[PDB]
């Protein structure tokens, strides 16, 4: 399937998605409050006279992460789950060159491998509290919905086609 | 709920009361002479941790042991 | 379930759930906001150090619970401000957890800097408040209007809840258990009766923030706050003349100004009735007698509806005189402003000049100068932007003979020449 | 006798009142202000006097700080010299000279009304029916420069909490300043003394304090009025109010929750003082919160109302008598909402675990109220579901 080509990339050749939009993004919604032409918001007064989404992987530290929130229409499961399969590339690609994932993570940090480890192992969480099922239930189902990624039959250089790309692979 | 309640403390990767907790718990298991408490128990443990870390808990030099049937 | 028609109001609490908990906190956080703006109004300038000087235990333990509380739910959803926020911020405020050690400039609610950190929050806050009751508003079918805005909002109009006491116990009851006869038990929840239970809420709320300002002058805003409350005029040819005969010395002409000074204030203040006569106005409602017995020669004849023109045409007079004396009247602005001309600049300036209305022109010039300039940019753009943002009367000859060569490092010295060519016709 | 200061402020009163801005636009505020300004700037009664002097203190000591900030402070005179503008500007130097003072106190006296005229205070100094004891109250905390501190600035606005209309005084001078004051010695007891003993604390450091120490001199009908009047302020400053009736009857409620308190003082009832009102609040504050809502709810509840708190009750019991007469009007929708809407104040009256120590009336009033809302109930489940 050409769904898994993003993927693939960030898995063999995450260089070149070093200025790619991830599924794992919060997508600013602004693309009521007023603005300034200073750019000072107000709803003038203050001065007297009357797009922010990021690219690459924008999720700080695992810890904080404990509530998974969708604002692109997708079932939080399987939004955790495209960001788990964009995590498992990630970090193919992090062992494949570091220093592509170095850049694509923002904020950089010294060691890809364990920070996607760890975003892996709370994305787990995440899901067996979403989903009820036990540990060893929960790392099945991503093996159920691997299995399915393979039998059926870009580079997201746009937050678009990335949002398009991930309701493919929800649907 | 009291075996869900020890085995959500084993799970954590513990001041003066956990530890009271399992030892009570512990004591227990051991006196009421009942497979199904350890059964469930391990049961839990390992929904909550999959059951390799039950078997690594299985090993000799372990101090969680009792948690598994006789 | 297809909850999402089935159960709006479930929806779309679960999805903002984690955000909704920290709603509990808005009274808090806006009453310490308030408290220092309060403090620190009328006042142009760490939390560790605004702690340190309060020797007070209490009020000093208070401020800080307060503080700790605002600071860990900045940092609970400060990555959310920073892409679901109406309120755009740097990446540089929403990107590290904040503590007693930060800047003393979050906690104060602005709508620039640091101060406006606060501020967002207390906005998603409101914002996350708000749509919900939407929703149930929405549910509801009838638009009663419950809203409370920020100025009084108590532990009452906030949705405030808990998950481990409310909203738990409350799912533990509707997870209805089901059992057929040689068939497994089965659960089921009663989705419907936990949103009614959660719809219990019924309160609704409005954004007021507290803030201070960050200027605590421009006559600019006086001006337009009296032509909004009231209908200002030009000052006629008589009543110039009359002024500029009556007004032969420096001194009498800053005594004008001043009360000119003082009435402008009154009147953004409050406004006034624009046929009401200048002296009138000054000697009644606000009994400025004891110092005005030169000025109402000069003022028998203007009403409050000149006020404003009236100030600019003394302004430039002042200067005039030291112009005719060789002096400076201009200490005040940048003297980058005071380059001289080229010989072909000066014959354009002249040329401009002779086909130019001067006293208009330099009054207008002189307005501009002191209200925004007190260089490379031009002349021509910046002066009709300061003419139209004012609704002025764009004459045609500056806007179709000012030679653009002139730049507005030497506004000043063209000036000066102006003056100079009216003082050489009289 | 240097310098005429009397004249120099009256000369100072218009630009020092044109620099100021009221946060509810009170466009009418200013042209008072100057007016009561000039009527007070005088010597006419020991008033008028006692403020004029109090103001001249006050100016100094902030014109003291401000020269100690500064270099050859008595070289001023000769830093006019030096400076031709002035001088070109007034033309004598008699005229530079006194320009130079009203320029230095202008900024100084526009604050000071700021924070003198904040919910029309002044009025209180003017208006012939205002009682003796609120005048001595006026001008001694405009006399404490440690109660009313003002700090030095180095345009203003006016902090109008209470949103009193125009020509609308405080009924208590400085009303925000003593509710300021009396918060922070709370916190200050809370933190220094236990749950039980707070309130013996409290009074008791606020009675050592100069502000009870002169309050404490009013015995009889002024006191009482005062008391009044501080709830009154009181709730205007915490609570905010649709109609002066609501405020009465908070007022009523407030005043009852202090008797209550008082009562229970360990102590005669000699006297009750401003403590005790937000040692009630503080008690009764989710009382007197319900009872707001609910006359924000159902407003029809004020007019339909003619030693303890009994008022919350009460408005329950005419809230049920009404939706039980106004039953399914105006029609079902409303009545279901405006019955919903009520649901969780009424529950919270309906409850124990909200009334304690109350005497068998409230007790019989909440259990009439109760066995009329699981009517109400019943019935407006009937009407939202069937
Ligand atoms: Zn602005």
């Amino acid at each position: 399937n050409e769904l898994l080509e993003p993927l693939k990339n960030l898995a063999f050749s995450p260089a070149t998605m070093a200025h790619a939009f991830l599924p794992t993004m919060p997508e600013d919604l602004l693309a009521h409050w007023y603005t300034c032409p200073n750019g000072h918001p107000c709803s003038c007064i203050d001065c007297h006279a009357p797009d922010r989404t990021q690219t690459g992987h924008v999720l700080g530290n695992p810890q904080r992460r404990d509530v998974v929130t969708c604002d692109r229409g997708l079932p939080p499961v399987v939004f955790l789950l495209i960001r788990l399969l964009t995590h498992l590339a990630l970090l193919l690609g992090a062992s494949q060159s570091s220093q592509a994932l170095i850049n694509i993570i923002k904020p950089p940090v010294r060691d890809p491998k364990g920070f996607l480890q760890q975003h892996i192992l709370k994305d787990l969480e995440q899901l067996a509290k979403m989903l009820g099922h036990s540990a060893d239930e929960t790392i099945g189902v991503v093996h159920l919905v691997l299995r399915r990624l393979l039998q059926e039959q870009t580079e997201l250089s746009t937050k678009e086609m990335r949002n398009n790309w991930e309701k493919e692979i929800a649907a | 709920l009291c075996l869900d309640r020890a085995a959500d403390f084993l799970s954590e990767p513990m001041a003066k009361e956990k530890q009271c907790y399992l030892q009570q718990v512990k004591q227990f298991c051991i006196r009421v002479e009942n497979d199904w408490h350890r059964v469930y128990l391990v049961r839990k443990l390992s929904s909550q941790r999959g059951m390799e870390f039950v078997q690594g808990l299985s090993k000799p030099g372990r101090p969680h042991q009792w948690v598994f049937p006789k | 379930k297809n909850g999402k028609e089935r159960v709006p109001i479930l929806w779309h609490f679960l999805q903002k759930e984690a955000e909704l908990r920290l709603v509990k906190f808005l009274p808090e956080i806006l009453a310490l906001q308030r408290d220092l703006v309060k403090q620190f109004q009328n006042v142009q300038q760490s939390i560790r150090g605004f702690l340190s000087k309060h020797s007070s235990d209490g009020l000093r333990q208070l401020l800080h619970n307060r503080i700790t509380v605002f600071l860990s739910t900045w940092n609970k959803l400060r990555r959310s401000l920073e892409t679901n926020g109406e309120i755009n911020l740097p990446k540089d405020y929403c990107s590290t957890d904040l503590d007693l050690d930060t800047e003393f400039e979050i906690l104060l609610p602005r709508r620039r800097g640091l101060g406006l950190c606060a501020t967002a929050l207390v906005s998603y806050l409101i914002r996350l408040h708000n749509e919900i009751v939407y929703a149930v508003e929405k549910l509801s079918k009838e638009n009663n209007s419950y809203s409370v805005d920020a100025a009084e909002v108590t532990e009452l109009h906030v949705i405030s809840y808990e998950v481990e006491r409310d909203l738990t116990p409350l799912i533990l009851s509707n997870c209805q258990y089901q059992v057929e006869e040689g068939r497994e038990t089965v659960q089921e929840f009663d989705l419907e009766k936990i949103q009614r239970q959660i719809v219990s809420r019924f309160l609704q709320g409005k954004p007021r923030l507290s803030l201070k300002g960050i200027p605590t002058w421009n006559y600019e805003h006086l001006f337009m706050d009296i032509k909004n409350k009231m209908a200002q005029d030009s000052l006629p040819s008589s009543v110039i003349s009359a002024i500029s005969g009556q007004l032969q010395s420096y001194s009498d002409a800053c005594e004008v100004l001043s009360v000119v000074e003082v009435t402008l204030g009154f009147l953004s203040t409050a406004g006034g009735d624009p046929n009401m006569q200048l002296n009138v106005y000054t000697q009644d409602i606000l009994q400025m007698g004891d110092q005005t017995i030169h000025v109402l020669k000069a003022l028998n004849r203007c009403q409050l509806k000149h006020t404003i023109a009236l100030w600019q045409f003394l302004s430039a007079h002042k200067s005039e005189q030291l112009l005719r004396l060789h002096k400076e009247p201009f200490g005040e602005i940048s003297s980058r402003y005071k380059a001289d001309l080229s010989p072909e600049n000066a014959k354009l300036l002249s040329t401009f000049l002779n086909q130019t209305g001067l006293d208009a022109f330099l009054l207008e010039l002189h307005e501009m100068i002191i209200l925004k300039l007190k260089p490379q940019w031009s002349l021509r753009d910046t002066l009709v932007s300061y003419m139209q943002t004012k609704e002025s009367e764009i004459l045609p000859e500056m806007a179709s003979q000012f030679p653009e060569e002139i730049l507005l490092a030497s506004c000043v010295s063209v000036w000066k020449t102006a003056a100079v060519l009216k003082w050489n016709r009289e | 006798s240097i310098l005429d200061t009397t004249r120099l402020l009256r000369s100072c009163v218009q630009s020092a009142v044109g620099m100021l801005r009221d946060q509810n636009e009170s466009c009418t505020r200013n042209m008072r202000r100057v007016v009561l300004l000039l009527g007070l700037l005088n010597e006419d009664d020991a008033c008028h006097a006692s403020f004029l002097r109090v103001s001249k203190m006050r100016l100094s000591v902030f014109l003291k700080k401000q020269e100690e900030s500064q270099f050859h402070p008595l070289e001023w005179l000769a830093r006019e010299a030096c400076n031709q503008d002035a001088l070109q500007e007034a033309g004598t130097f008699r005229h530079t000279l006194w320009k130079r003072v009203q320029g230095a106190v202008t900024p100084l006296l526009a604050s000071m009304i700021s924070f003198i005229d904040r919910d029309g205070n002044l009025e209180l100094l003017t208006r012939p029916d205002t009682p003796p004891w609120a005048r001595d109250l006026w001008m001694f905390i405009f006399s404490d420069t440690m109660l009313l501190n003002i700090p030095l600035v180095m345009y203003i606005v006016v902090q109008n909490h209470m949103n009193l209309s125009e020509n609308a005084s405080n009924n208590v001078p400085f009303s925000w300043k003593i509710k300021d004051y009396l918060e922070e010695l709370w916190v200050q007891a809370q933190y220094i003394t236990d749950a039980e003993g707070l309130p013996k604390k409290f009074v008791d450091i606020f009675q050592q304090t100069p502000l009870g120490r002169f309050l404490a001199q009013l015995h009889g009908e002024p006191q009482q009025e005062l008391l009044q009047c501080y709830l009154k302020d009181f709730i205007l400053l915490t609570m905010r109010v649709s109609t002066e009736e609501e405020l009465k009857f908070l007022q009523m409620a407030l005043w009852s929750c202090t008797r209550k308190l008082k009562a229970a003082s360990e102590a005669p009832e000699e006297e009750v003082s401003l403590p005790w009102v937000h040692l009630a609040y503080q008690r009764f504050r989710s009382r007197l919160q319900n009872f707001s809502r609910i006359l924000t709810i159902y407003p029809q509840v004020l007019h339909s109302l003619m030693c303890e708190m009994t008022l919350d009750a009460f408005a329950a019991m005419a809230c049920t008598e009404m939706l039980t007469r106004n039953t399914l009007k105006p029609s079902p929708q409303a009545w279901l909402q405006l019955v919903k809407n009520l649901s969780m104040p009424l529950e919270l009256i309906c409850s124990d675990e909200h009334m304690q120590g109350s005497g068998s009336l409230a007790q019989a009033v909440i259990r009439e109220v109760r066995a009329q809302w699981s009517r109400i109930f019943s019935t407006a489940l009937f009407v939202e579901h069937v």
